[PDB]
DNA sequence: CCTCGTAGTGCAGATGCGTC
DNA sequence: GTCGGACTGAT
DNA sequence: ATCAGTCCGACGACGCATCTGCACTACGAGG
């Protein structure tokens, strides 16, 4: 409430000047340590480059590349041709709009009848105005969007009104990601360098960041070891690793390893609280509406209670069971007309992991009990199946299965890890899961 | 808090001329009349509307009532009527508002009261150098003709004629000379030449069909003001800043 | 003087310029002893249009020597689309700049003047195709619009037959087929038939020709022959003529 | 088969409104009538149309088991080309259907016969605990204005008072129908409540042409019934489902 | 029957988005 | 995803 | 004097979506 947006711009001024990850991280803690409460969530949301996490089903901002030129022309009282010609030379629009607030000003109508007043803007009203511009549906929207955006531009300072343009763009070429933010927050609020792993786990638990920050600043550094996945906010996936086919992976393992199929197409994540079907994508996005046909297949055939399961969605040949490229599946997930082309595009799902069913955590248990318990909850049919769990013994056996996998389509084959060390990590790459593919 | 007005065709042009300039507005009911003042977001416009206590069918409000709304939603609830149907607005608690459409199969709507932030604005004392009182139907045609190709109009005057023309690739000209259907009043003062953006003039093209006489006034290094007059002494104003020059 | 012509009804001149703009974005004009006369042909040689205004309807005419005015109607198309008061007075004049169109109206009492940059030249002699046609009829305007609209749902070939004093129109393919009739005095006003022949005209060209006939409240004149082009003639509201030429496809 | 209707506007309208939930239908020929019955892909709305042996005059019957299907788009596109109150004739060939107008001149459109077979009629066997009847113009006007306010249409009834209510997060709407004012007569039954969709019932308002009166039966956790009274004891029905 | 004008309604013509 | 493309380290 | 882990902004060609503005076209008030 009593804050201003000048501080964030000033602290971002000295960010494209250092090239050491051990230096900018130290400086990043100052703003968080000095900022006030009840707006800390907004401050955290600002840095990454989003107004809010993208699993709440909120619409995307509509301001684009060529509309900013018009907005700047309106704000700075310059002809469209002039600003267009100036921008055509220098690519960075921020520098294009940089000088235009020092060599020219505006008058308007407020003052001809008599009025002289100006106050520094606040972060709260900036966030509120951005949120209002976000929705702006109506019928005559464009004039209600550009003019609404131009207010802050006409109520800005020369240094401040350079990163706002990039904010509208959606990318910040400054040198700050998310892991660096976590590490800086751990040092600042926590006070101990070694106390960053608990924060990392807590972030791995919940896909959001503002809620984690607010519960960290409300209860304290503690109350993090006992957070469990509710049916809702998801958990970030893990990634694989690629290499050649030497006597390397087997020497890493030693014996037989769990071998699965490398399906092609969109992945998925399911959260069914016995009443509703929630489906997520390879990133955070509510694809439930775009995928309404299979909300019943994952409901009635999976007999049980609330769970969190992971699988993959791949298009099939309409005539009979036959894999198809993800490019073909891309055709249907765009149009509102559903029951005219949906019935011609089969959607078959597979299952490869389970996360949280019996009201207790399972992400630390070894990767055999989870598979054994998941093997129970399944109904044999032609729409829900399970992965091709097979075991080989040597390199002279992988090729026999690899050739069949190639003949059956898909990108190839994938290996896994068996034993106590095979735990389901969140994020990162690791070396537990390894993939091999062709060109 | 009881207000009754007969026709809604009058309260459609005002609303569609207010939906194109702002996102929120406030209606102020007093012991004398109803006022409405609402700036624009970019501070390049001003539209004022006043309705007296003579068109209302013998109704009165005992105190103030700050009723807020959203332009799109209110304009969407004024498209129900087709013929000359009636309307009445009333409410008791300072939280909710009840709107009713009558005559045909009755309909009622419950509307929540939003909160709108507004700033202080002084009165209007803008004098100019011209008092043209040209017709109302010709202005719409002139604008829809000239402003279809250009992004800036030019308005120059003289002791005998009013010249409206665009420049650049095409030079079209329309005049309102004293010959047959032009001016009906003019002060000499001086000759002025100014410019205005072609987009801000389209937002007030549906406000025309309320009378048959406009009052175009402007001057050198001065804004643009136009005036309309209805029965009961209604007042509508529109102040527009000039171009960068 | 050198160039001074006047036309009573601007809602006919604008119709003429729209009709000639339906085939090109540039207009070539010549002012000589025959008044107003234009000419244009599509590059594919499938549609030809000739416009002639007789030198008696015009209220005023004063020239000095043959001259041409080569125009390019690109931005004036929308500007000229604001003619009202039905028969608003319009006159044409020349300038060293190239052209100046003046419009006078009485509903509101204003003026409309434009500046157009064009060069001068010399006129060209009258050129009209020579052909003889026997089968002919005169109908209204909307009938042609209906015939053009109903044919896009079957195919792109249009054939006309008038066997045994009965006019038949068939098109499409084997699966989807169209049948129509044109009897004596049932939909028609006047008729005169000598023999029978086929047309085999194109469909898009027919649609484009029909789209440029709105605004001429007069019984249109239509004729054709055997493996020969098609001619359509309409009369102006105040005075004038406009004859098209629909090319055939021979044995295609 | 050979039929003829002196009005080609109402029939075009009824086919247009039928062909908005379906994608493929099938005509049926019997000893005394022609019927159209089908179900929606969404498995929510069920509709059936019956036409007696007087709506279309000059009815000749060639065979007693004629079953002809049609693509939904082509028939609608062809019938869209109706000039004015003309006369239409339909004759059933072996594997095609020809539509010919009778106006200023003649017309002829030919469509191939497609193969389709699907008949899953859910039995009704219902006795609704409410009954009302009102004019078609009133219903059309009163539904064509509440469409753009939400999606959850809540139907509420009381003692001889049927109320339409649509409620959103920001504001709510309400309509009132009474026997004394504007709801004719025949209001009897019990007191119940339910809720239904919006788009499904909005799409059926295109019946302001071939209609004079309509009925309305509904209950609680029970499908709602809409019945339209065509001239000469003709009727068409629309069944919707609760939420 | 002859005039608006008012409103739908269909259709090209641009700009922004998410995916590797 | 992806190939860089830096950065940062431990004998 | 060198090989192994961590992290991070660009890659532009695209189907498809959503508003904007312009021709047609049926229909209801007033002479
Ligand atoms: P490709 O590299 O295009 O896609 C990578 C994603 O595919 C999922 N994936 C591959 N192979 C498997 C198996 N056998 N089981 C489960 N998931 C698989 C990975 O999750 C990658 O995210
Ligand atoms: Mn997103
Ligand atoms: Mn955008
Ligand atoms: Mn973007
Ligand atoms: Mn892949």
């Amino acid at each position: 409430s009593h804050m201003e947006f000048k501080v964030i711009a000033e602290y971002f001024d000295k960010l494209e000047k250092i090239s050491s990850r051990l230096q900018l991280t130290a400086l990043l803690a100052d703003l968080l340590s000095k900022s006030d409460k009840t707006i800390i969530d907004k401050v955290v949301y600002i840095i990454q480059g989003k107004l809010w996490p993208d699993f709440l089903g909120y619409p995307e901002l509509g301001i684009g590349e060529k509309f900013l030129i018009k907005a700047i022309s309106i704000a700075t009282n310059t002809d469209e041709n002039s600003v267009e010609n100036l921008y055509k030379t220098i690519g960075d629009l921020g520098e294009v709009a940089r000088r235009l607030k020092s060599k020219q000003q505006s008058t308007g109508i407020l003052g001809f009848l008599g009025t002289t007043s100006k106050e520094s803007l606040t972060v709260d009203e900036v966030y509120s105005t951005l949120s209002k511009v976000a929705l702006t549906t109506g019928e005559g929207s464009r004039d209600l969007k550009i003019r609404l955006l131009a207010g802050l531009l006409k109520k800005a300072d020369p240094l401040e009104a350079k990163f706002l343009v990039r904010f509208v763009e959606g990318r910040l070429r400054v040198g700050i990601g998310d892991a660096t933010v976590l590490d800086a927050m751990a040092i600042a609020f926590g006070g101990g360098q070694s106390a960053s792993e608990i924060i990392e786990r807590a972030y791995n638990l919940r896909a959001d960041l503002g809620n984690i920050a607010k519960i960290i600043v409300e209860k304290g550094i503690e109350a993090l070891k006992t957070l469990k996945p509710q049916v809702g906010i998801p958990i970030r996936p893990m990634l694989a690793e690629r290499l050649s086919n030497p006597e390397e992976i087997l020497k890493k393992m030693g014996g037989n390893a769990i071998v699965d199929y490398k399906y092609d197409g969109e992945r998925a994540q399911i959260h069914k609280k016995e009443d509703k079907i929630f489906i997520f994508s390879r990133r955070l996005e509510n694809i439930t509406s775009q995928y309404p046909d299979v909300v019943d297949y994952v409901s009635k055939y999976i007999e049980g209670k609330e769970f969190i399961i992971e699988g993959e969605i791949v298009a099939i040949d309409p005539e009979s069971g036959e894999m198809r490229p993800f490019q073909e599946l891309m055709h249907r997930k765009r149009k509102s007309d559903i029951y005219e082309a949906i019935k011609e595009y089969p959607v078959n799902v597979f299952l490869f992991d389970l996360m949280y069913y019996e009201d207790v955590d399972y992400t630390t248990k070894p990767l055999e009990a989870r598979r054994k318990l998941l093997e129970s909850i399944v109904k044999p049919n032609d729409y829900v199946k399970i992965a091709h769990h097979i075991q080989a013994n040597n390199v002279e056996d992988l090729k026999s299965f690899f050739y069949r996998a190639i003949s059956e389509g898909g990108e190839g084959v994938m290996v896994k890890a068996i034993g106590k060390d095979a735990i389901y990590q969140a994020g990162a790459r690791g070396w537990l899961w390894i993939k091999l593919k062709r060109d | 808090m009881k207000v009754v007005y007969d026709d809604v065709r009058v309260l459609k042009d005002i609303i569609q001329a207010l939906a194109r300039l702002v996102d929120e507005a406030v209606l102020k009911f007093k012991q004398d009349s109803v006022e409405l003042v609402a700036l624009d977001r970019a501070h390049i416009s001003l539209i004022s509307v006043n309705l007296p206590r003579e068109m209302f069918k013998e109704y009165d409000v005992n105190d103030e009532f700050k009723f807020g709304f959203n332009t799109q939603y209110l304009m969407k609830i004024l498209k129900v009527a087709k013929r000359k149907e009636a309307i009445e607005i009333a409410s008791e608690s300072p939280d909710s508002v009840i709107i009713n459409i009558i005559g045909s199969t009755n309909r009622e709507f419950n509307v929540r009261n939003l909160e709108v932030s507004e700033q202080e604005i002084p009165e209007i004392n803008l004098q100019f150098d011209i008092s043209a009182t040209i017709s109302s139907d010709g202005f719409k045609s002139a604008i829809s003709e000239v402003s279809t190709v250009t992004d800036n109009v030019v308005v120059e005057g003289h002791e005998d004629r009013i010249l409206i023309k665009a420049e650049g690739e095409s030079e079209v000209e329309v005049e309102f000379s004293k010959d047959t259907g032009g001016l009906q009043d003019l002060e000499f003062s001086k000759e002025s030449k100014n410019s205005y953006s072609a987009e801000y003039l389209d937002d007030v093209l549906s406000l025309t069909k309320l009378s048959d006489y406009v009052k175009i006034s402007f001057g050198n290094q001065k804004p643009l003001q136009l005036f309309f007059n209805m029965e009961g002494g209604g007042k509508v104003t529109y102040l527009l800043a000039p171009k960068v020059l | 003087m050198a160039f001074k012509i006047v036309y009573p009804n601007a809602k006919d001149f604008f119709s003429f310029i729209n009709s000639i703009t339906n085939v090109t974005d540039s207009i070539i004009l010549n002012f000589t002893e025959d008044g107003i006369f234009s000419r244009h042909l599509t590059e594919d040689k499938v549609l030809m249009a000739i416009m002639r205004i007789p030198k008696d309807v015009l209220s005023e005419y004063s020239i000095d020597s043959p001259t041409s005015v080569k125009l390019d109607v690109s931005s004036v198309k929308k500007i000229l689309s604001k003619a009202s008061s039905k028969k608003a007075t319009i006159e044409l004049t020349e300038t060293d700049s190239g052209l100046k169109i003046i419009i006078r109206d009485e509903k509101s009492g204003a003026k409309s003047t434009i500046y157009i940059k064009a060069e001068k030249g010399q006129v060209e002699q009258l050129t009209e195709p020579k052909v003889n046609l026997a089968v002919n009829f005169t109908t209204d305007e909307s009938v042609l619009n209906v015939i053009a609209a109903d044919v896009t749902l079957v195919g792109e070939e249009m054939r006309i037959s008038t066997e045994e004093d009965k006019i038949k129109i068939e098109a499409g393919e084997e699966g989807k087929r169209y049948v129509a009739f044109l009897m004596k005095d049932k939909p028609l006003k006047e008729l005169s038939i000598d023999t029978s022949a086929s047309s085999s005209y194109s469909a898009e060209m027919f649609k484009d020709a029909v789209k440029g006939l709105r605004g001429f409240s007069a019984p249109t004149m239509v004729s054709f022959g055997e493996n020969l082009p098609m001619k359509i003639d309409v009369e102006a509201v105040s005075g004038g003529h406009m004859i098209f030429w629909i090319a055939p496809r021979l044995l295609e | 088969m050979k039929a003829k209707v002196i009005d080609a506007v109402s029939f075009s309208y009824i086919l247009r409104t039928v062909g908005d939930f379906l994608s493929e239908a099938n005509f049926i020929v019997t000893k005394e009538g022609i019927r159209v019955s089908g179900i929606d892909p969404s498995r929510v709305v069920f509709l059936d149309i019956f036409l007696p042996s007087s709506y279309f005059e000059g009815f000749e019957v060639s065979q007693e088991k004629e079953i002809i299907g049609f693509k939904l788009e082509d028939v609608n596109d062809i019938l869209k080309r109706v000039l004015k109150d003309d006369t239409l004739i339909l004759s059933s060939n072996e594997s095609k259907l020809t539509l010919t107008f009778d106006g200023e001149f003649t017309r002829s459109f030919e469509l191939p016969l497609i193969q389709v077979e699907s008949t899953q009629p859910p039995s009704v066997n219902l006795e609704f605990p409410f009954k009302a009847q009102l004019l078609t113009i009133t219903f059309a006007d009163i539904i064509d204005e509440l469409s753009d306010l939400g999606e959850v249409l809540n139907i509420h009834s009381k003692e001889n008072k049927l109320y339409f209510e649509v409620i959103g997060d920001l504001s709510t709407a309400k309509v009132e129908l009474s026997t004394d004012n504007g709801t004719l007569l025949e209001a009897s039954g019990a007191d119940v409540s339910s809720s239904y969709g919006m788009e499904y019932v909005a799409n059926t308002t295109k019946m302001r042409r071939a209609s004079d009166s309509m009925e309305l039966y509904f209950g609680s956790q029970i499908p709602l019934k809409l019945r339209f009274k065509l001239p000469q004891e003709g009727y068409g029905d629309f069944y919707i489902a609760p939420r």
